[PDB]
C-alpha cells in the first residue's frame, strides 16, 4: 500500500523498443485484457508526452484458453537498477520433486512508483495503421518486471513465513512471476501440499530435477569395427581431447593405415583395444576445474538431432560444460521445428533457473528471420531469455548423439 | 454563444539540462515587416498568439515569403521526444469494402489545439521594427505552432481522445485517423451516411473542430500518397521513368524506388539489374552505363507498366491467399488475392547477400516476408501457394540441420520448382570407391596440390598456381568427384568445405563450389566422412601434396 522509490542506472534513458505486428485475435485479446485492467486501475491511458514503449502481445499457458498478457520487459530489465541479494538455493536442484506456481496476480496489489511508471508504457496496434494505437502504463506492479519480485519480496517473505515454519523440508525459491517448490514427498502427497499452498496463497507442472543429471562422453562398444567406424571414432576422441586431458589416438590411427574402402572390417590390436579402454576410464571422470562464476554469463547451445530430437549444453567456459542434456519430449509439434525448439528453450531456461537462479544467453540453430517471425505463437513462460542465431553448421552435432 | 468543450492541454517539458532557444532575429525588409505585423496582428485577434513583455529571454527567427515561417529548428532540438505513431501508413490492400465514403480535412488543425501554458515562453518570437528604431514588436504562441514537433503527436492524441465516443457509439461505422484527415466508411444507405458524417462533424464542432461545410472538397478517385482510391478499386498513380543516356547515381535510386514503388500492384518487376550499379554509392554525381541484362530488364519493366493494373479491397469473408513465382537470380515475386486474377496487392523479394544459398532457403524467407506484411496489412496469415512439391519440403526440413517452418500451404505446379539438388548419404556406401583427398598450398609463393588416393589404387596430384589452403581443399573433393562413378564415398579433414557441403547450397559466388555442385548433381550416392588432420591416419595423405 506503500509505493518504493525506485529509478533506472545512470546515464540510461527509458526503454524505446518498437512494438512488432500482431495479429487480429491477439489484438483483440489484448483489447479485451487491457480494458478490464483499466476498470480495475492496473493500467492507465497515457498521451503523447510519453515517448517510452515496450513491446507487448498475447499467449495462451497450459490448460487454458483463456488469452494472457505477456510483456517483453528485457529492454527495460536491463535498464532498470540492480536491486539488493539472496544467495540462490543450492538444494532446489537437489531435490526430489519441484513444482512451479504462477503468483503474478499478487503483484497487481503492490502500487507501482509514481515517477517511474512512465517506463512501462506500451501500445496496443491497430491493423494496417488505420487508428493510432492504444497506449497504457502501468500503476501497479507489472509482471515480467525484475522489480516486481525483489519489491513484493518482503511480502511474499511475511505471506511464505507460516508455511516455512511448518515444513523445514520445503524448499520455496522466487524467480520472476514464478514460485518453485521443491520437496522429497509423494506425487499424490506432492499435489494436496500444493493444492495447501495455493489455498494458503489464496485466502492471502510436475518437474522432477532428481531425474535430470549430466551427461557422460559414450564411445561405442562393436566386435568389429569398420574403417569408417574406427574415423568416427579417431574424430570424437580428438574432439574430447579438448575437454579431458589424456586422450590420446595414435594406436586407433595406426589402424587406418593404408586407403582401405570406408566399409571393411578392420579387427582391432591390443595396443588399439587397450588405448580405447584408457579412453573409456579417461571419459568416465568428471570434467577437470569446473566452476560456476556468478558474475559470468550462461550460454545454451542447441542442436537439431532430427526425429524430434534435441541436445543441449550449458557453459561458460568453451569445453567447461556446467550442464548437459537431451531434449526429445513430443507433444503436438510433430510436423513443426520452430515448435519444438522454443519448448526446448522454455524447459533449459527453466532448469536453468532452478539451478542457477538466471537465465542463459541460447545460441539458436535458426534463421533469425524464422524464429522472429514464429517464436511467440508457441511462448508460454512469464520470462524470456535472451538469443543469437548461428548460421553454420557445427561439426559437433553427431557428437553429442 | 453555446460554450465550446475545452480540450486539456498535454505538458511538455525540454530535454534535460537544456533551456528554451535563443536566436537573434534575422533583419527583414520593411515591405516583409508590414506583411508580418499585419498577419500576427491578426492572429494576435483571432487569439493563437499573444503580445509579451520585454521578460521573456527566449527568442525565435521568423521569415516572410504574403505568409509568415518561424524557424522552430532550435526549440526542435531542444523540446523533449515524443511518441509518433504515424511509422507506417494505411495501405488500401487492407481496406475493407464500403457502400459509402467521406473524407474529411480539418481546417486550422494546429491552432485548434490549446498548448501548454508553462511551455508557451518558449516559443516567444520578435518581429523587428521599421529601421529597427523601436524595439521589436514581442509575440507567444498559444496554440500548437505549424513547424514545431510536438504538435502533431498533440493533435492525434487530442483527435483521438475527442473521436473516441462518437466511434464508441457508432459501431456501424468505421473511422480511420490520419494526420489532418479523417476517413469514414460504412455499408449503410446513402442518406444514412451523409447524416452520421453531418452528425460527425457537429460533435466535432462541439470541441471547436471544422470541417468542409459544402459538398466536400475530396470526391472519388481520390490520390492519396501515391495511390488512386477508387470506389470498388484501388491503384498506383501513374508511372514517371525519366529517359537520359547519362544516368547518375541519384537518377538510379530514383527509377529503383518508383520501380519498387510501382511493384506493389504491377506483377514481375525486377530491379536487380540496376541495383547491382549502386555499388560504390555516397557519390551521387556520375556516369554509369547499362549492360543488356538492365536495358533488357527496364525494356520489360516499361512492358508491364505498358497498361494500368488495379487491386481489389479487402473482404474478411473469403480467405487470403498469397502465391509465389520464382523468377531467377535470387529474384522472387508473389501475388496476394481472394477471388482468381484479382489481386489485392503484389510484391518482390530478393535473395540476400550470402556467398553460398540455395532456393529453398530463399522461398523461406520470402514466405517470412510475406507473412510479416500480411500480418501488418490484414493482421492475418495467409494461405500459401508455393511452387515446391509436398515431398519435396519434407526431405528439406526433415535433413536439415536449422530448424524451419512454413505455415499452412499447397504444391502449385508453376515451373520453374524448387527443387532440391543433391542428397548426401547418412552412411558409408557399399560397393563405392573410396577417395581420401587432401590438399594444400603454400601462403607466401602461392603455389598449392590437390588430388586423391583411393582404395583400388586410383590416384591423382595436380599442382596449382595462385591459390589458397581453402581452395586446394575444394579442388581435391572437386578432383574426387571428376574422376569417380556414380557412386563414390570421400573422405576429407576440411572441415571448411565440409561446412560449406553441409550448408547445401545449389548456386554460389565461387566457381569451384558451382562446379562440384555441378558434380554432386550429376551424382546417384555420395557419402562426404570428416577426419582430423594430421592424426597419422592412413590414406589421408597431406604429405602427398605439401611437395
Ligand atoms: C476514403 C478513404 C478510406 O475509406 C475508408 C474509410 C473507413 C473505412 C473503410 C474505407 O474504405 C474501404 C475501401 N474504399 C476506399 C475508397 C472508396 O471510395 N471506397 C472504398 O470502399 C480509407 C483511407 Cl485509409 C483513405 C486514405 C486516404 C484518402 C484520401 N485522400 C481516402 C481514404
Amino acid at each position: 500500500i506503500e509505493t518504493v522509490p525506485v529509478k533506472l542506472k545512470p546515464g540510461m534513458d527509458g526503454p524505446k523498443v518498437k512494438q512488432w505486428p500482431l495479429t487480429e485475435e491477439k489484438i483483440k485479446a489484448l483489447v479485451e485484457i487491457c480494458t478490464e485492467m483499466e476498470k480495475e486501475g492496473k493500467i492507465s491511458k497515457i498521451g503523447p508526452e510519453n515517448p517510452y514503449n515496450t513491446p507487448v502481445f498475447a499467449i495462451k499457458k497450459k490448460d487454458s484458453t483463456k488469452w494472457r498478457k505477456l510483456v517483453d520487459f528485457r529492454e527495460l530489465n536491463k535498464r532498470t537498477q540492480d536491486f539488493w541479494g539472496i544467495p540462490h538455493p543450492a538444494g532446489l536442484k537437489k531435490k526430489k520433486s519441484v513444482t512451479v506456481l504462477d503468483v503474478g496476480d499478487a503483484y497487481f496489489s503492490v502500487p507501482l512508483d509514481e515517477d517511474f511508471r512512465k517506463y512501462t508504457a506500451f501500445t496496443i496496434p491497430s491493423i494496417n495503421n488505420e487508428t493510432p494505437g492504444i497506449r497504457y502504463q502501468y500503476n501497479v506492479l507489472p509482471q515480467g518486471w525484475k522489480g516486481s519480485p525483489a519489491i513484493f519480496q518482503s511480502s511474499m517473505t511475511k505471506i511464505l513465513e507460516p508455511f516455512k515454519k511448518q515444513n523445514p523440508d520445503i524448499v520455496i525459491y522466487q524467480y520472476m512471476d514464478d514460485l518453485y517448490v521443491g520437496s522429497d514427498l509423494e506425487i499424490g502427497q506432492h499435489r494436496t501440499k500444493i493444492e495447501e499452498l495455493r489455498q494458503h496463497l489464496l485466502r492471502w507442472y510436475e518437474l522432477h530435477p532428481d531425474k535430470w543429471t549430466v551427461q557422460p562422453i559414450v564411445l561405442p562398444e562393436k566386435d568389429s569395427w569398420t574403417v569408417n567406424d574406427i574415423q568416427k571414432l579417431v574424430g570424437k576422441l580428438n574432439w574430447a581431447s579438448q575437454i579431458y586431458p589424456g586422450i590420446k589416438v595414435r594406436q586407433l590411427s595406426k589402424l587406418l593405415r593404408g586407403t582401405k574402402a570406408l566399409t571393411e572390417v578392420i579387427p582391432l590390436t591390443e595396443e588399439a583395444e587397450l588405448e580405447l579402454a584408457e579412453n573409456r576410464e579417461i571419459l568416465k571422470e568428471p570434467v577437470h576445474g569446473v566452476y560456476y562464476d556468478p558474475s559470468k554469463d550462461l550460454i545454451a547451445e542447441i542442436q537439431k538431432q532430427g526425429q524430434g530430437q534435441w541436445t543441449y549444453q550449458i557453459y561458460q567456459e568453451p569445453f567447461k560444460n556446467l550442464k548437459t542434456g537431451k531434449y526429445a519430449r513430443m507433444r503436438g509439434a510433430h510436423t513443426n521445428d520452430v515448435k519444438q525448439l522454443t519448448e526446448a528453450v522454455q524447459k533449459i531456461t527453466t532448469e536453468s533457473i532452478v539451478i542457477w537462479g538466471k537465465t542463459p544467453k541460447f545460441k539458436l540453430p535458426i534463421q533469425k528471420e524464422t524464429w522472429e517471425t514464429w517464436w511467440t505463437e508457441y511462448w508460454q513462460a512469464t520470462w524470456i531469455p535472451e538469443w543469437e542465431f548461428v548460421n553454420t553448421p557445427p561439426l559437433v552435432k553427431l557428437w553429442y548423439q | 454563444m453555446v460554450p465550446i468543450s475545452p480540450i486539456e492541454t498535454v505538458p511538455v517539458k525540454l530535454k534535460p539540462g537544456m533551456d528554451g532557444p535563443k536566436v537573434k532575429q534575422w533583419p527583414l525588409t520593411e515591405e516583409k515587416i508590414k506583411a508580418l505585423v499585419e498577419i500576427c496582428t491578426e492572429m494576435e485577434k483571432e487569439g493563437k498568439i499573444s503580445k509579451i513583455g520585454p521578460e521573456n529571454p527566449y527568442n525565435t527567427p521568423v521569415f516572410a515569403i504574403w505568409r509568415k515561417l518561424v524557424d522552430f529548428r532550435e526549440l526542435n532540438k531542444r523540446t523533449q521526444d515524443f511518441w509518433e505513431v504515424q511509422l507506417g501508413i494505411p495501405h488500401p490492400a487492407g481496406l475493407k469494402k464500403k457502400k459509402s465514403v467521406t473524407v474529411l480535412d480539418v481546417g486550422d488543425a494546429y491552432f485548434s489545439v490549446p498548448l501548454d501554458e508553462d511551455f508557451r515562453k518558449y516559443t516567444a518570437f520578435t518581429i523587428p521594427s521599421i529601421n529597427n528604431e523601436t524595439p521589436g514588436i514581442r509575440y507567444q504562441y498559444n496554440v500548437l505552432p505549424q513547424g514545431w514537433k510536438g504538435s502533431p503527436a498533440i493533435f492525434q492524441s487530442s483527435m483521438t481522445k475527442i473521436l473516441e465516443p462518437f466511434a464508441a457509439q457508432n459501431p456501424d461505422i468505421v473511422i480511420c485517423q490520419y494526420m489532418d484527415d479523417l476517413y469514414v466508411g460504412s455499408d449503410l444507405e446513402i442518406g444514412q451516411h451523409r447524416t452520421k458524417i453531418e452528425e460527425l462533424r457537429q460533435h466535432l464542432l462541439r470541441w471547436g473542430l471544422t470541417t468542409p461545410d459544402k459538398k466536400h472538397q475530396k470526391e472519388p478517385p481520390f490520390l492519396w500518397m501515391g495511390y488512386e482510391l477508387h470506389p470498388d478499386k484501388w491503384t498506383v498513380q501513374p508511372i514517371v521513368l525519366p529517359e537520359k543516356d547519362s544516368w547518375t547515381v541519384n537518377d538510379i535510386q530514383k527509377l529503383v524506388g518508383k520501380l519498387n514503388w510501382a511493384s506493389q500492384i504491377y506483377p514481375g518487376i525486377k530491379v536487380r539489374q540496376l541495383s547491382k550499379l549502386l555499388r560504390g554509392t555516397k557519390a551521387l554525381t556520375e556516369v554509369i552505363p547499362l549492360t543488356e541484362e538492365a536495358e533488357l530488364e527496364l525494356a520489360e519493366n516499361r512492358e508491364i507498366l505498358k497498361e494500368p493494373v488495379h487491386g481489389v479491397y479487402y473482404d474478411p469473408s473469403k480467405d487470403l491467399i498469397a502465391e509465389i513465382q520464382k523468377q531467377g537470380q535470387g529474384q522472387w515475386t508473389y501475388q496476394i488475392y481472394q477471388e482468381p486474377f484479382k489481386n489485392l496487392k503484389t510484391g518482390k523479394y530478393a535473395r540476400m547477400r550470402g556467398a553460398h544459398t540455395n532456393d529453398v532457403k530463399q522461398l523461406t524467407e520470402a514466405v517470412q516476408k510475406i507473412t510479416t506484411e500480411s500480418i501488418v496489412i490484414w493482421g492475418k496469415t495467409p494461405k500459401f501457394k508455393l511452387p515446391i512439391q509436398k515431398e519435396t519440403w519434407e526431405t528439406w526440413w526433415t535433413e536439415y540441420w536449422q530448424a524451419t517452418w512454413i505455415p499452412e500451404w499447397e504444391f502449385v505446379n508453376t515451373p520453374p520448382l524448387v527443387k532440391l539438388w543433391y542428397q548426401l548419404e547418412k552412411e558409408p556406401i557399399v560397393g563405392a570407391e573410396t577417395f581420401y583427398v587432401d590438399g594444400a598450398a603454400n601462403r607466401e609463393t602461392k603455389l598449392g596440390k590437390a588430388g586423391y588416393v583411393t582404395n583400388k589404387g586410383r590416384q591423382k596430384v595436380v599442382p596449382l598456381t595462385n591459390t589458397t589452403n581453402q581452395k586446394t581443399e575444394l579442388q581435391a573433393i572437386y578432383l574426387a568427384l571428376q574422376d569417380s562413378g556414380l557412386e563414390v564415398n570421400i573422405v576429407t579433414d576440411s572441415q571448411y568445405a565440409l561446412g560449406i557441403i553441409q550448408a547445401q547450397p545449389d548456386k554460389s559466388e565461387s566457381e569451384l563450389v558451382n562446379q562440384i555442385i555441378e558434380q554432386l548433381i550429376k551424382k546417384e550416392k555420395v557419402y562426404l566422412a570428416w577426419v582430423p588432420a594430421h592424426k597419422g591416419i592412413g590414406g589421408n595423405e597431406q604429405v602427398d601434396k605439401l611437395v
